[PDB]
């Protein structure tokens, strides 16, 4: 903490939807790619919260072609994966407040 | 374009003298309908052979008219000052007007303009393929070869999983269309899935066809699987007329039925195997082919069948049954011989150790030449 | 366990939350699951009653304790902190409001009033918070029906719908899926006993089950007839067979 | 919760099961079933009245 | 029937879009997706329901929009492909999250997982959601609910069957309401074909389906 030797400091912050749409692009094409190309729609309309956020949207969108028995995705397919994995990181991390305030 | 597969099919029954009078007529007027539309002088003379001049008249003015749009559109466009982009969109314009005239050459050239200043890499690859279709509108299936071979060589380049899907379709086309039916059943039962309707032989065509390719391929084990329970061909239904025949054919087969199948295989020769063009020229692989694999598997059933009853089940003559088989047997899929005195049918097949031998002996003769070719060249060089 | 500044309630904790204030909501969670929804033309609460004893009466325990006859008050919690909570409410409320103003309370005054007697048991020293969170449902002319929560902080706010108790979460959610306010009240009642049924399946029986209504007068209950202008008893508490007529329209 | 939920997170742990304990009549049903499978049972009472009686 | 039918609903659904609320144009294409599934037209039940689809992804949550999902289940199963009738149970079942919806809403969603399993030839997981809608349907108003409460009984035998428990056969047959109010020909076929598996006699079997043979129609 004090001051010693430490001194470069880099901040980073939690992906914006721009940034989003750059790590969701190219883990899709090296997937199978978003058809309608609606992967910039996805991250336009929501962000995430973590790069980490992100590969979890692409694993789910993946396991939806799978239940089918189907090898390509689809636009609705990821309007689907996103809703389901982004609401559940709000309703594990909420559950810890009471109701002060 | 879009009007192309519609026009020529209409004009190959008109060809063909084998269908129905009723069929060929019905046929003239519908074809008709869409020359006067579209505007087919150049294209008219190619097929008044094979079965106004004002077409032409209309022709030439669609020339200077569609002909003329385009080129000072082109003009404005090229003087204009974006290279790359406007006078490249401009030129696939240039190209759909050919492309409706039916001539296959002029439409080749303007798009090579399209191509030439740069576009997207996915572009070009629609585009290569726009000039692919109408080798199919002539019939010209080399000219097919060779234009395919080019986008294969940009689809891995491009990465575009969105051309793949056409290509495999066109591609299946392609191997349907030539003599090779392996690859067809593989291509067409996964376009299936990836059916993309744009400028393209309708779902419904497909949709027979990839039971064709599985019929002559695919053993009856394998035709199980991917093709009756394929849950695609169970979601299209039997409407048109046509899937309904082969559909059938196919379920008797396995239900080994053999009252029923030999009326469907009369009807599937009819109504499926003549009237479409490439199964036209195929008609006879396909349906020599059925009467083999059919006979074999009820052969694998019976060591021993009368002649009288195994055609009393199909529904031919003793005669008629005798002569049939005599030409499938010396092919060797049978795999029997006829006692005509004692009318029985015996059937020897090998399951033994010699089935084991005999891959071993071949596979390993043929690795011999190839180290007799190779060793005594490098000596002497 | 925790800090000395967070037992002690003359002392800001460290977080600023004492550890108290939260004692008393842990107690709470730890009690009855008590509800309350609002309807158009009434409010209904309903809540289970313990089991106690075999031989203790089941009666003599009371979870609803009228304040006023025209409202009614429901806690999840302990018997003790409830009926010494209780004489305050009442006897604070005639001092301030019944010989001022001569008049029964407005809902929201006497909810106001309830508020600050908790707040001195928080703020003093060595006295700790009311062990009991309370629903305070009731009806009032100029506000109409109205449906409360006081905190045993001393924080109030109104609702919609709440749920306290256990089974808080259940219910909740349950009343929000079959039910809006502007429903009418006699399909709440048949829902907030559904909604009860989820908590316990034992017994259900309308011994075990108190439930009681405010909405419309009563002229039958105002005791003194043949003035009919003094508005009757608002709250009406429903006998255990009444309970078991809603039960059979369930 | 007993992990910090920031760091132990979807994408390590892409699937969190919460078990229903509280359980519907259904998932009651199939526990008795395993029982009522073992061993023959000799009806003399109602089944379905323990199921909704838990 | 058809023509009655078909030139009332056409008719009705212009009047909605012209003057009244969007809601009623949506309320009435139920109406006529009901009406393609009767007529053995599944190519035009799902093409019908999918014109609405799209503008009703965003209002997807109402017990409206859980019957199209259930009735899309309906529509695959029938067309034999098993790939998107798993697919539409999924819908139905995220569309209600909360599972408090009504009487009928909860009897048919339990009633597809079953019928869904038993084409799995899983006939534990089959007989469970059959149960659970036996339940409902005699508690409901018998308006229809007490030959639909038949059919469910006739899944319950059907399961037991397949697992050769001819005890829980006898079991399930009751004085209760079983084999007074919702008996049928086809609780006395479902009994009988099950006393012919376990004695290992397909003569038997052969004979029970003669005179059970419109219960298999
Ligand atoms: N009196 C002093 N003598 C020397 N350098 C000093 C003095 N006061 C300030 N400094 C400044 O602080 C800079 C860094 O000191 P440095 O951080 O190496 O020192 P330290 O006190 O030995 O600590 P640590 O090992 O924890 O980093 C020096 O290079 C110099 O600029």
């Amino acid at each position: 903490l004090r001051p010693g030797r430490i001194d470069r400091k880099i901040e980073f912050p939690p992906p914006s939807v721009a940034a989003r749409a750059e790590i969701l692009r190219i883990h899709s094409r090296k997937m199978n790619l978003t058809r309608g190309i609606n992967l910039r729609k996805v991250a336009e309309k929501m962000n995430g919260c973590s790069g980490a956020d992100v590969k979890g949207v692409c694993t789910e969108a993946g396991m939806y072609a799978l239940r089918e028995r189907r090898i390509h995705v689809t636009q609705e397919d990821f309007e689907l994966a996103v809703g389901k994995v982004m609401n559940k990181n709000q309703e594990t991390a909420i559950s810890v407040a009471k109701l002060f305030k | 374009r879009v009007p192309n597969y519609e026009v020529s099919e209409k004009a190959f029954l008109l060809t063909q003298s084998k269908v129905s009078i009723e069929q060929r007529k019905e046929a003239a007027e519908f074809v008709l309908a869409k020359i006067k539309e579209e505007e087919m002088a150049p294209y008219y003379k190619y097929l008044c052979e094979e079965y106004d001049q004002e077409l032409y008249n209309e022709l030439c003015k669609k020339n200077e008219s569609k002909i003329k749009e385009l080129n000072e559109k082109i003009q404005k466009l090229e003087e204009d000052d974006e290279g790359e982009l406007e006078q490249a969109q401009a030129w696939i314009n240039l190209g759909e007007y050919y492309a409706q005239i039916g001539d296959k050459d002029n439409a080749e050239k303007t798009l090579g303009k399209s191509l030439s200043k740069a576009i997207s890499t996915g572009a070009k690859i629609d585009v290569m393929l726009t000039i692919a279709r109408l080798g199919f509108f002539y019939n010209d299936q080399l000219y097919v070869k060779e234009k395919l071979e080019a986008v294969n060589s940009m689809i891995e380049k491009g990465g575009d999983w969105e051309r793949r899907n056409r290509y495999k379709t066109y591609y299946g086309i392609h191997c349907l269309a030539v003599r090779n039916f392996k690859e067809a059943a593989k291509l067409l039962v996964d376009s299936l899935a990836t059916f993309t309707s744009i400028e393209l032989t309708s779902y419904e065509s497909i949709a027979t066809y990839a039971s064709v390719t599985g019929l002559f391929t695919l053993e009856r084990t394998d035709l199980k699987s991917k093709v009756i329970d394929s849950p695609e061909l169970l979601s299209l239904i039997s409407t048109t007329a046509a899937l309904q025949s082969i559909s059938s054919l196919t379920i008797s087969l396995y239900a080994s039925d053999y009252a029923s199948y030999f009326p469907y295989l009369l009807e599937t020769y009819a109504n499926v195997l003549i009237p479409c063009k490439y199964l036209n020229r195929h008609a006879d692989f396909f349906v020599r082919e059925m009467r083999r694999k059919v006979y074999a598997q009820l052969l694998e059933s019976y060591k021993t069948l009368s002649l009288k009853s195994m055609a009393s089940a199909f529904g031919v003559s003793v005669a008629f049954l005798d002569n049939d088989l005599g030409k499938f047997i010396p092919n060797k899929q049978l795999n029997c011989v006829i006692d005509r005195v004692n009318g029985i049918v015996e059937t020897n097949r090998p399951d033994n150790k010699n089935a084991q031998y005999h891959l071993l002996v071949k596979q390993g003769d043929g690795l011999l030449t190839k180290l007799q070719k190779y060793g005594a060249a490098v000596r002497l060089t | 366990m925790t800090d000395r500044y967070s037992f002690s309630l003359t002392t800001f904790s460290p977080s600023g939350k004492l550890g108290q204030i939260d004692y008393a909501l842990t107690a709470v969670k730890q009690g009855v699951t008590s509800l309350g929804i609002k309807a158009t033309n009434g409010v209904v609460i309903a809540t289970e009653k313990k089991s106690s004893s075999p031989l203790a009466m089941s009666e003599t325990l009371s979870k609803v304790s009228l304040l006023t006859p025209d409202i009614g008050a429901v806690y999840s919690g302990m018997g003790p902190d409830y009926r010494v909570l209780v004489d305050k409410s009442r006897k604070v409320a005639h001092t301030s409001y019944k010989r001022i103003y001569g008049e029964y309370p407005p809902t929201k005054l006497l909810v106001s009033e309830v508020a600050k007697i908790m707040q001195e048991a928080t703020q003093s020293g060595g006295v700790r918070p009311f062990g009991v969170s309370l629903l305070i449902a009731g009806h009032d002319e100029f506000n109409g029906f109205s449906l409360y929560q006081v905190d045993p902080s001393g924080s109030y706010f109104p609702w919609k719908a709440t749920a306290i108790g256990k089974g808080s979460v259940a219910a909740k959610t349950f009343l929000e899926k079959r039910w809006n306010d502007e429903l009418e009240l006699e399909d709440a009642i048949h829902i907030a006993l559904l909604t009860l049924k989820e908590s316990v399946e034992g017994e259900f029986n309308g011994d075990t089950i108190e439930l009681a209504i405010i909405g419309d007068e009563n002229p039958d209950l105002l005791g003194y007839t043949g003035i009919p202008t003094d508005k009757g008893p608002r709250f009406r508490k429903l006998t255990s067979q009444e309970i078991n007529d809603r039960l059979e329209a369930l | 919760d007993t992990l910090d939920p920031a760091l132990l997170r979807p994408g390590r742990l892409d699937r969190k099961i919460e078990f229903p304990s509280l359980r519907d009549r259904r998932e009651r049903r199939l526990i008795f079933g395993t029982i009522a499978s073992k061993m023959s049972l000799a009806p003399e009472a109602d089944l379905d009245s323990l199921i909704i009686r838990n | 029937s058809l023509d009655d039918q078909i030139f009332v609903c056409e008719k009705s659904i212009e009047f909605a879009k012209r003057e009244k609320r969007v809601f009623l144009k949506h309320s009435l294409s139920i109406k006529l997706a009901t009406l393609h599934y009767q007529k053995k037209q599944y190519k035009d039940s799902l093409a019908l329901i999918n014109d609405l689809l799209r503008e009703f992804k965003k209002l997807d949550d109402k017990p409206s929009l859980v019957d199209v999902h259930l009735l899309e289940s309906k529509v695959y199963h029938k067309l034999r492909n098993l790939a998107k009738s798993k697919a539409s149970l999924t819908a139905a079942r995220t569309a209600a999250n909360s599972i408090y919806c009504p009487t009928q809403t909860v009897a048919e969603l339990d009633l597809m997982s079953g019928i869904l399993h038993c084409e799995d030839k899983d006939y534990k997981t089959a007989f469970s959601y059959f149960f659970e809608s036996f339940e409902s349907y005699h508690n409901l108003t018998t308006h229809n609910s007490y030959e639909k409460a038949c059919q469910v009984l006739k899944y319950m035998l059907l399961s037991k069957i397949m697992l050769n428990l001819i005890d829980d056969v006898k079991n399930i047959l009751n004085a209760k309401y079983t084999k007074e109010t919702y008996q049928s020909r086809g609780i006395d076929a479902m009994k009988a074909v099950a006393e012919a598996y376990n004695n290992r006699s397909l003569l038997d079997f052969n004979t029970a389906l003669k005179q059970y043979e419109k219960e298999l129609m």
